[PDB]
């Protein structure tokens, strides 16, 4: 019961922890920056009405 | 029968402990380390919490500028329920199935 | 239980009977025990005129006497069986009701197959011998069944075996189960007190139930079953993964409080509810953009479909004319 | 020699009782989810310990004054409104034709 409640606080950390993770692998392997509000090539042409 | 289960329960403690040799550092390491790692992770995203811009025209302080383009996608969004029929997404799924029933024919 | 030995011994008569070409089965096709035991157990004229042809076939003077008895006589063909089946050392000569069938299954069963015993086999059908004078054969085979039994007697007597025959004693056991032998006052307590026909049932009773109790523990434990004989490298890999986890658990409590931790004291930006509105008015004109250009498609298509059905009914002859042309030559 | 068959069948139940119990601690299968989980922790924390150069390097840069501040799950939607507006505002003479072309249907 003891190597049962260690396994489970254990494997619960990793379930408490879940969100975290892959909010830091964000910055580890790199969904940041990749969309950026560009106005160089917006050259809109306003129509004739 | 008894020899056979003396044998399994032998086993078993033998499995547990070792096991609980290892299992007792990782939990003595558990919440100091868990803790940590979530300061550290809310503090890493505040990082990510800021679109990059390019060449936008911009005029002062951010959360001001924000104050007037919400004054203007409050009639952009109003406008969209001033133009979406009841069916804009049957008629915009529709797309490719018209231009399969054109190549099939 | 118990009868159904009887049932059995009902089976063994009625083949033997079959065997020994008993004419009271002409076409008495029974593959029932019940009703071979009833036909050979229960009172009954078919079963007395079976025991008159046992009786002729042992005795074949019997069979113009019992012939010259009626069926309002059978009370007394019953008295002449029973005569007969005394004299011949089978039963009393007043035991009436064991020829009539109404003596125990068993009794019945007894008699029946000590007659059908002394009505040795047909297996060398010796065609001839079955009408010839009797009046100039019962003598011969008397006089030869006497010479059979002098030489059986007297070459029976010579053995030295023959008190031993007569007197029967056997002992298997060797000196290292006498003990057991020995202990019959405590030892015959047990095996007297065995329920037996109860016993054997009870024994199969709970052999039924924990067949059935393992089955669905195995049912259950069918994940258990799977053969994962690699146990101890998963173990040993679980044991390197804990101890490797422990190891990057310390390296990022020392990378946190020197690397991380200065920086991590800094307040959040202030969001804007902006966020939702640029995903509503995104989607929405999304939407719309599609819709547009959906409607201008199905326009399109639909005019681009009704053009190209016409030149294939205009354009040459055309297939809506030689199609007819084709047709027209076969109707005529 | 039915008394065999029942007390060998008993003790291959007393057996499996004791496997089920003990599985989660004993029985490869789920030994070996807790070594999975354990070992993409380890497959992530690896990884951190590499990238803190990285993740250092981000967390000393000041919240940006020149970014926008929004969550990290807008950042499309904001960035591809102005090619969208665009587009929509250069094909606003053919979309009134094809509401002028609604009538067809």
């Amino acid at each position: 019961q003891k190597t049962r409640c260690m396994w489970n606080t254990i494997m619960q950390m990793l379930k408490e922890m879940e969100k975290e993770v892959d909010v830091v692998d964000a910055v580890v392997r790199g969904n940041i920056d990749q969309y950026c509000l560009d106005g160089t090539n917006a050259t809109l042409n306003i129509p004739n009405l | 029968r008894d020899l056979t289960l003396l044998q399994r329960e032998e086993r078993l403690r033998d499995l547990i402990e070792k096991q609980d040799e290892v299992l007792t550092p990782v939990v003595t390491s558990k919440d100091p380390f868990k803790d940590n790692y979530t300061t550290f992770a809310t503090a890493l995203d505040s990082t990510r919490h800021q679109l990059a811009i390019k060449n936008i025209h911009i005029t002062g302080n951010r959360h001001r500028y924000l104050e007037e383009l919400q004054k203007h996608l409050a009639i952009t969004k109003s406008l969209l329920e001033e133009i979406m029929p009841s069916h804009a997404s049957e008629n915009a799924e529709s797309f490719d199935t018209i231009k399969d029933l054109e190549n099939i024919v | 239980m118990t009868g159904g030995k009887e049932l059995g011994a009902a089976v063994e008569l009625y083949e033997r009977l079959q065997m020994l070409s008993c004419p009271c089965l002409e076409g008495v096709y029974l593959t029932d025990p019940q009703s071979i035991y009833e036909l050979l157990c229960t009172p009954s004229s078919h079963r007395l005129d079976i025991l008159q042809w046992l009786c002729s076939r042992i005795y074949p003077p019997v069979q113009e006497q019992l012939s010259s008895l009626k069926e309002s006589q059978t009370d007394t063909k019953v008295k002449e069986i029973a005569k007969l089946c005394f004299d011949l050392m089978l039963c009393h000569f007043d035991d009436l009701d064991l020829i009539r069938g109404h003596a125990s299954p068993f009794k019945q069963i007894s008699f029946i197959g000590q007659l059908l015993d002394v009505i040795q086999y047909p297996d060398t059908i010796s065609s001839n011998v079955i009408l010839e004078s009797l009046s100039h054969s019962t003598e011969k085979n008397v006089v030869t069944c006497i010479r059979e039994n002098e030489e059986l007697l007297k070459e029976l007597f010579s053995s030295p075996h023959f008190q031993a025959t007569l007197s029967p004693e056997c002992n298997p056991w060797p000196a290292d189960f006498k003990p057991l032998l020995n202990a019959e006052e405590s030892l015959q307590k047990r095996a007297t007190q065995s329920s037996k026909g109860k016993d054997m049932s009870n024994s199969v009773e709970a052999l039924l139930e924990i067949s059935s109790s393992l089955k669905a523990l195995k049912e259950e434990c069918v994940d258990l079953c799977s053969s994962v004989t690699d146990g101890d490298k998963v173990i040993q890999s679980l044991r390197l993964a804990l101890t490797d986890f422990h190891q990057l658990t310390i390296a990022f409590n020392q990378i946190y409080a020197n690397e991380f931790q200065e920086h991590c004291g800094h307040p959040a930006p202030h969001m804007s509810p902006m966020g939702p509105f640029f995903q509503f008015v995104h989607q929405s004109l999304s939407t719309c953009f599609k819709e547009l250009e959906s409607i201008a498609q199905f326009t399109e298509t639909s005019e681009n479909i009704v053009d190209v059905v016409r030149e294939r009914h205009q354009s040459k002859s055309t297939l809506c004319e030689k199609m007819k042309e084709l047709r027209q030559s076969y109707e005529a | 020699e039915i008394k065999a068959e029942i007390n060998q069948k008993s003790l291959e139940l007393e057996l499996l009782r004791l496997e089920k119990e003990t599985a989660d601690i004993t029985h490869p299968l789920y030994l070996g989810q807790k070594h999975q989980a354990l070992q993409a922790m380890n497959s992530h924390l690896e990884a951190v310990l590499r990238e803190k150069r990285s993740l250092r390097q981000r967390l000393a840069q000041p919240v940006c004054q020149e970014n926008l501040p929004i969550e990290a799950s807008y950042h499309r939607f904001t960035a591809e409104l102005l090619p969208l507006a665009v587009n929509f505002i250069e094909k606003l003479e053919i979309y009134i034709k094809t509401i002028q072309t609604i009538p067809k249907i």
